[PDB]
This record gives structure tokens, sequence and C-alpha cells, in this order.
């Protein structure tokens, strides 16, 4: 929706600063939220910039209620992106 | 939407946002501000070239945003701070704060053409009238619609007055109005009144589609004139000159139409259609003073002998300053001799006007061709007045009842008639006090004479004579009408 | 396709919709939810300037869909919600909350200049300046505000010739910035004057045009050669486009001309001189009746064009003189001026007579008046009347005017058993029809001729069936103020020897 979105969108330079979607890819799609093939299309893009969009576009779809990704910035060694959008889930 | 201001920013910054930038850089930071739609960022993303994905980009961009802000947001990041610091700078001369002559000359030069606009006489100026034309249509074009009569004797001078008057200054055209429309009149016929307002819808027409001009000629008053508003709305204050009105009707239209105008005619009443407030002025004889200046002025002799200044006080006299007549009398003195001018002075009263007729920039030979007109479109009662004003002699201020003598019909009524007669056509000169009384001066007088019946004349002076049993600066007294004898003189050349 | 509220909406916030917009964003989105064709967006798509493709998808909209909602869902979607929010409070300031769309939702966006563009497009006079009859100009507005509500519906502004009708209309028009804007979104004024039966069909030809856009005023077609039933279809079609369009008639003479502005079901300001015309219409009709000019009235009127104020008993008079001749004509007054070229009393006086020894063609002038005197304008006027009632008029002039004079006494001098009420029958017709009549229901039915409506009849009837009059009434009048003359006095029509004398 667009407070969930919203918050994609705001925390963007973070995520478009560190961050990788192959990290995510994994369990992502563990939790079923992604598909091999998404992964898969994912993990062949040249740049980040690329790779990272997408997944934006699958968090905001696929997974509307990120609120198991916000556990993946935790397990990541990323927790000080999973506690900003907290805080903007909070 | 970027206002003017902020739309004329990136126009002036423009020679740069070419040389370095590129509109796919921004697509990001815009669709993720929320600024550009997937279509928009589609649109502007597979361009070929990249003068299209900033044409695009400059396009778009300006619906958009409801400010420039976050342009100079992005101009920064993305290391091309260059930019977004020179628009910054823009937007602060303006936030913070409430070229070539001859070359500039080309555009007013081009600007007084289009509008069909005549060239302004040089080598001598009434400057006063110039001026005072000049003065008040500056006044106006704050004005919605307006109505200017530059009105005077026939071949006073009006023409050449309106061609001077959008001629000298730089302002009433580019300043006060921004487009010129000089349209002659001279309509007599009713299809006239309609003829003249499809010529001047014409010249607002663009240079484009003058090729498409329809059989406009066979279309109904309404339509030419709602037409016409139609294409008004494109052009803003845009000056009419209407040079020689006769009928009235085209002062009708002119205030249907909802237009500003200059207008040239010798009738005055013509006004009277229209309700608006209308201002006025009168172009006057040529004053003593200033027929010397226009004489220098064309090469002409200036007295040197008691019995010299008189020879040109005679042309004076008889073309009482009279610029049209008076400049057909200098094309006839080319000998430049006191003598030869002389020699006219007497003959143009032997023959009337025609003693003098010439080519002159004048579309008449003589001023008689044009008082032709001023004589025919009078009321059949009023044609009647003038024709016995021949029998007064000029150049004298004379009393109502004096005239009640000659004209035909409590003898008001000749009065009446007589400030018609002045009002259409200058042709004869009131004057309330010390006592009503009028004066027919020796253009008009010289005209009306030998234009009429040779008989007429002697009639009307016998109807005089009989009159004259009853019972200068000084006015004529009532004790002394009985014998209009003074002027004999000037009586008995008939 | 829509309505007049929707389409109103559309048109109000129209402003807007050139600033920042364009029809191709909202093609394929439209071709999407079912409201576009492929020669739809074809011609939208591919047009110069965008004010084409923003007429063209405001045009082909209004017809396409059953309502006005995917549109606001697009403005949302495109980034420019500023739009889909303003045009979503417009359709909610109507349904739910009534009465609230003028005053908040349209009031705002007014403009001065907006008007004047608006006016000169729908081909509105400039309204007089220089006097302004506020009374009538103000009941005007009002009765019209109180109607842009209304579907269709007839206002007549009808008086007497010269009387002034056309003049108020322009500025009732052109005073409040509400009727143009607010309450009515266009303005379209035409003039009639229709006499031939061609002339209502002429008419509503150009009507058509009125609504045409600017562009295809080119393609106008030899709409010259086209039926009734097709020039009315072909009307309201193109009218779809034109919420809250008043329509000004200025000068009808036709009833038929009334009637198909009841077929079109338009919204109509009338200015006649013949009420009846009214009669066409089933529609409710509500009227507004030019007066003569009130004594008071005419004051003000000369002082405001320069004319002086009575300041001797005998120049009141001289002044009163104007104002009975005259009976507060506008018109006529207007050219008493602009021949009052001393302004002195005296010469105004002077007119006063040329007046008495020449009817009204003592003071015909050029003036903003299409005509030169007002007997070129009633010459129409009794034109048009019943054979028979151009006959009781043509006797009128026999009666002194300015007084209140009984049926009977009439009697005397009209054509045609032993009741005559058929003079009165007459009589009324004669003033519902150019006012050229005045009427008085108590204390007596009586009638009376004014001065202008009388010099007029006095210059122009035969010179003998004046005098052929006058002897008729004495033999009638054998029989046997403020007073109606009495049944005990009639035998002496000589009260009024003075004017009558004067024959
Ligand atoms: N410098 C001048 N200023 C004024 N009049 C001039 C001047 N030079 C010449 N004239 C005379 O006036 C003629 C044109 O007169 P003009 O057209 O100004 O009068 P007008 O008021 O237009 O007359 P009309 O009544 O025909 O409209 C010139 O060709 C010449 O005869
Ligand atoms: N308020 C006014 N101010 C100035 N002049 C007026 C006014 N009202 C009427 N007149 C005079 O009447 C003339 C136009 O009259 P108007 O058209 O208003 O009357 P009307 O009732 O339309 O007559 P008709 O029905 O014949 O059109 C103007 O030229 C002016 O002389
Ligand atoms: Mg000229
Ligand atoms: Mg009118």
């Amino acid at each position: 929706r667009q407070d969930r979105r919203s918050l994609l969108e705001r925390n963007i330079m973070m995520f478009s600063s560190h961050l990788k979607v192959d990290e995510i890819l994994e369990v992502l799609i563990a939790k079923q939220v992604l598909n091999s093939d998404n992964g898969d299309m994912i993990n062949s893009c040249g740049t980040v910039r690329e790779k990272r969009r997408e997944i934006v576009k699958a968090v905001q779809r696929r997974g509307d209620v990120a609120f198991d990704a916000f556990y993946d910035a935790l397990r990541s060694t990323g927790h000080e992106g999973l506690a900003e959008v907290l805080e903007p889930l909070a | 939407m970027l206002c003017e201001i902020e739309c004329r920013a990136l126009s002036t910054a423009h020679t740069r946002l070419i040389h370095d930038f590129e509109p796919r850089d921004a697509l990001t930071y815009l669709e993720g501000k929320n600024i550009f739609t997937e279509d928009h960022s589609e649109l502007i993303s597979k361009m070929s070239t990249r003068l299209e994905r900033i044409a695009n980009f400059l396009r778009i961009y300006r619906r958009q945003a409801s400010e420039l802000g976050p342009l100079i947001d992005f101009f920064n990041y993305n290391n091309q701070s260059h930019l977004a610091d020179f628009l910054e700078d823009y937007i602060d001369f303006a936030i913070n704060e409430p070229i070539a002559p001859q070359f500039s000359r080309q555009m007013l030069d081009r600007k007084l053409l289009l509008g069909n606009v005549p060239k302004q006489m040089t080598c001598y100026i009434r400057e006063y009238h110039v001026d005072r034309v000049i003065k008040k249509l500056d006044e106006m074009c704050d004005l919605d619609s307006f109505f200017l009569f530059l009105h005077g004797r026939a071949g006073s001078g009006k023409s050449v007055i309106a061609s001077q008057a959008l001629s000298k200054s730089d302002q009433l055209i580019g300043i006060n109005y921004d487009s010129i429309v000089w349209l002659k009149d001279s309509g007599t016929a009713p299809k006239s009144t309609f003829d003249l307002f499809t010529d001047i819808l014409l010249m607002l027409k663009s240079e484009d589609d003058l090729l498409n001009f329809p059989s406009v000629e066979h279309v109904t008053s309404v339509v030419l004139k709602r037409m016409i508003c139609n294409a008004l709305i494109d052009r803003p204050n845009t000056l009419f000159v209407f040079d020689d009105v006769v009928q009235e009707e085209t002062i009708r239209w002119a205030q249907e139409l909802r237009l500003r105008c200059l207008v040239t005619t010798r009738d005055v009443e013509i006004s009277n259609a229209a309700s608006q407030t209308c201002e006025f002025i009168e172009v006057t004889s040529l004053e003593i003073d200033e027929c010397y200046d226009f004489l220098e002025a064309y090469g002409m002799p200036m007295p040197v002998g008691e019995k010299e200044e008189d020879v040109l006080n005679k042309t004076i006299e008889l073309s009482s300053g009279n610029p049209a007549t008076l400049m057909m009398f200098f094309k006839s003195c080319e000998p430049k001799t006191f003598e030869k001018m002389a020699q006219l002075n007497n003959k143009l009263e032997s023959r009337g006007l025609v003693g003098v007729e010439c080519i002159t920039p004048y579309s008449y030979k003589s001023l008689a061709m044009a008082l032709q007109r001023c004589v025919e479109v009078l009321s059949d009662e009023d044609r009647s007045a003038l024709a016995f004003a021949v029998v007064m002699p000029p150049g004298v201020d004379i009393p109502v009842k004096l005239w009640s003598c000659v004209i035909p019909v409590l003898d008001d009524e000749v009065a009446d008639r007589l400030k018609r007669l002045s009002k259409r056509g200058a042709l004869l000169s009131g004057k309330r006090m010390p006592v009503l009384t009028f004066k027919i001066d020796h253009i008009i007088h010289m005209f009306l004479k030998h234009v009429v019946d040779a008989q007429t004349i002697a009639n009307g002076i016998s109807i005089l004579e009989q009159r004259l049993l009853e019972i200068e600066t000084v006015i004529r007294p009532e004790d002394f009408p009985k014998f209009m004898q003074l002027h004999q003189k000037f009586y008995d050349s008939l």
C-alpha cells in the first residue's frame, strides 16, 4: 500500500547505498515471497541498482507485508536497515 | 506547473542543459519522488538523441511540478552542481527583489508597415498635434476599447498626423500597443461598412491561410463579426487606425467589436453613434506663424518687403492655412519668386481652387474634388443653406439675422443648420459670444462659389438687398445692418 | 454521455486543464477502461497543438462515458492529482450538499477580465455607464440568479419602443460578476427583429454558429439549405458542450421565434415590445416591464449627461415640458440632448416648441439608437397590429394626451347591439402590444395616451382622418384631473378645449 511502499521509497538511500538482492533471494524465496525465476532474473542483473529496483517492486507487490523481510536485514548484519523501517512501520 | 519565471529559467539556462545533462539520470529521482509516471519515464527514456530526451524532460516537467525545487535538488546530487547553482541563483534574483538601437528600430519599422501604415511626413511636422495625439493614445492603452477622433477640415491634414503620431515615438507600438492595423474607409455604399471589416480581418489573418481565404465575400454580418473577434483574441493591444470614416456605421461596428480605434474623419457627429465617451482632437486651420514654418520648410522664400509679406499673407489668406491646397500651391510655384507667387494669388481668385490644382501627395488634384463628397452627404435641406453662404463676406464675423436673409426655410432654425454645417466638414466657423455669429473662410468660400449655379449667386445677392432695408474686430452693430455696404469691396467682385 | 453538471465541471475547471494536462497521457488509460475507439485515439493523438488535443478530448469525452469517474481516477495516477481532487470536490458539492457549489467551489474562480472575454464572444454589447437604471438592472439580475437552477425558462424584459430594454440587458450581464461564471457558464446574445417567415429559422442558424467552435467555421456547410427539424436537432447536439449557457434574444417580434426557444429547451432573456408573444410558451414566464422614466429619474438622467438643473419656477417648468413630451422616453430623451447643443435652458425650450410643431422629427438625431427618431421604430409596432387594431390606434389622436378618460368617451371615435366593450378589448391589445396606451382598472375602466405615443400618430395619420375623428366625436358628445371626468359632464369635452384648439 502507500504506507509500506512510501517506506521502501523514503529509506531509498541506505538500500541503494549498501544492500544486495542476491542476499535476500534465498530467504525471500524460502518465505515463498519470491519465485525461482524471480530470483534468477534478479540474480542475472549486471548492476545492483537494477537488482534493487526489481526487488523493491517485488516487495511492494509480492511482499506487501514485507514484515518477514523486516527480519531479513536483521539476520544479514544490515540491522541498521531493518531498524529504520520498523521505525517507519511504527 | 512552472510559472513564466520558472519556465524562463529552464529556457535561459538552456545553452548549458544541452552541453552536459541527461534525462535518464533524473527519471529515477523524479519517479522516486513521485514526479514521473511510468509512461512519462518510458517516453523520455526511449529516445534516440538526447536533445529529444531533454526537450521532452523540459516539456513534461513544466506541467507536472508545483515548483522548481526538485530540479535543483537533483542537479546537485548528480555532480552537475554547476547547474543547480545557476538556477538557484536565478530564482533568487527574483524571489528576494520586486539592444542595438538601430536593430531595435527595424522591429518598429516592420510593425508600422505590416499594419499598412504610411510613412510619416518629415520635411515639416506640426509637433503640437502629433504630440497631443500620441499623449491621448498613451493614456488609453490601459482601456479595453475606445475611440479617438482626429477630425478637422477637409484635407486639413488629419491623416498625415496619424502617420506621424505612430511613427515618431517608439512606445505607441511595442510598449503601449502590440500591433497596428491601419485601414482607409471612405465608404459610401451600404455594403462598404461590411467590406471594410472584411479587410480588417484580413489584416489580422496569418500570412499562412491567405491561400485558404474563402469566398468570405458571401457570409452574413453576424458571422464576419464573430469570425473577427475570434481572430482578435489572438492578437493583444491591436490599435486600429480607420483613416477616413464617412459613415457612422463604421463606428457602430467598431463598438460591437469592442475595438481600440484611432479615427480620421471630416464629419464629427459620426461619434454620436458610440455611447462610450469619445475623446477628440481637432485639426485646425494652420495658424499664421505655422504657415511661415511650413513655407520655409519647403524652400519657400520668406517676406522681404512690406508688400511682400503681404503677397504671402494673401496666400495664407486664401489658403486660410490649408495644408493640402497650400501644398498644391508650392508644387506650382516653380519659379519660387515672390512675383510668380503673387501671380497665383490673383489667379486663384479668378479661377477658384482650379487655378492651383496640381499633382500632389493628396489623392486629389484639388481641394474641390474632396469637398465634393462633404457636400453630397449633407442633409438635403443643409445642402441648400450652404449654397446661400456665398453671398456673405469671407473672413468676417457676421450675425445670425444678417444670415437669416439669404438662407431658405423666430429664425433660430438658421443657427441650427449653421452648426450642423460647421460640425460636418468644418464648412463654417461658429462663435458663441459676444453675439451668436458664424463665418465662412476663403477656401470654403471660393469652393462653394465656383461650384454653385451662376444664377443662384446673383439671386441670393438680390434676395439680400431686399432685407437691407429693415425699418473688423468690432462686430457689425444692429444700427448699421441696413448697410452691408462696408463690404462693398468684397461684393462688387460679382 | 454526461449532462449539464458533469459538463459544467469540465468547463469550470478549464482555466486549469490548459496549464497542465495532455490527452496523449489519458488515451491509453481510456482505450482501456472502455471509453475510446482506435480512431478516437488517432484523432486526438495526432494534433499539432495541445489545445486541439484538449478540446477534442473534452468534446469526444462528454459523449462516450456513462459518468465522470475514470477521469478522476486518472488525474490521480498521472501525478496531476491537484486536478482530480478539484473535480471530485465539485461533483460532491452538488449531490450531497446543494447550494454550496456557487459560494464555495465556483465563486473563487471569478475574474473581471474573464467576463469581458465571455461577454465579447457572446456578442454582448458594452453596458451604458454614464447613467444606470438602478432598480431595473438589479431586478433583472436577481430574477436571473433565481433561475440558473432551472433547466429552461423565459425572462421577458418587455417595454415601449426606445423605452430602454436592450440597454438594461447589456448592464444586467455586465455589472455583477456572477451571472457569467458563477450562475451561467457562457453567454449568447443575438438580435432578432425577424418579420419574414424565414427569419425564425435564420435566427437559429446563427444560434448554432454562435455555438460552434472557432475551429470548423471554415467547414461551415451550406447549412443555408437543410430542414428545420435538422437545424434544431443539429443545434442541441453541439449544445451538449455548453453547460449553463444563457441566451439573450434582443428584439423578438415573432411568437414563432418565441416557440423554437421552447422546443430547444433553452434558457432565454428576451427583450421585446409586444408582450403577448409569451402566450406561445406554456412554460412559466416571468416578466419585467420597462416603464416610462419616473419624474425623478429623468432629472438624474439629465444631470448625468451634463444637462443643467432647474433654477427658476419657469425653468423647472421648461424642463417639465421636455419630460412631459418625452414622457420619460430614454431614446427620444437622448436624441434631445444630442440636439440640445447650447445646453442653455433657452435652446432647451426652443426645442420644446419644435416638438409640438414638427412631432418627433424636430429632434431626430444621430444616436446610439439604430434609429434617427422614435418614429422609425414605432413604424413597425404599428404594421404588426391587427388590421382592425391599426384602425383603433389611428383614431386615438383626437383624445387628449396625459389625461385619464372613460371607455364610453372613447367609444365615440373608435370604429366597429348596445354594449361597446369591444372598444376596451382593442385598447388592451393596444397597451399589450408596444405599450401604445395606458390602462387603469378602477375607479372606472379608463385608458390614456401619452405624448410621445401621441405626437407620432398626430403627424403620421391622414391629415383628414384627424379632422374627421374630431367631427365624429362631436356627434356622440351630445348624449341625452385626479377625478375621472364624470358622466354628468361628458357633454363637454370642452375642458380640454386648450389641447383641442391646436388642431
Ligand atoms: N507635413 C505636412 N503636414 C500636414 N499636411 C501636409 C504636410 N505636407 C503636405 N500636406 C498636405 O496634406 C496632404 C494630405 O493631407 P491629409 O491626408 O493630411 O489631410 P486629411 O485630414 O487626411 O484629409 P481627408 O479629409 O482627405 O482625410 C498632403 O499630400 C499635402 O497636400
Ligand atoms: N440607461 C440608459 N443610458 C443611456 N441611454 C439610454 C439608456 N436606456 C435607453 N437609452 C437610449 O435608448 C437607446 C437604445 O435604447 P434601448 O435599445 O435601450 O431601448 P429598447 O427598449 O431596446 O428599444 P427596442 O426594444 O426598440 O430595442 C440608446 O441609444 C439611448 O439613446
Ligand atoms: Mg486621408
Ligand atoms: Mg436595441
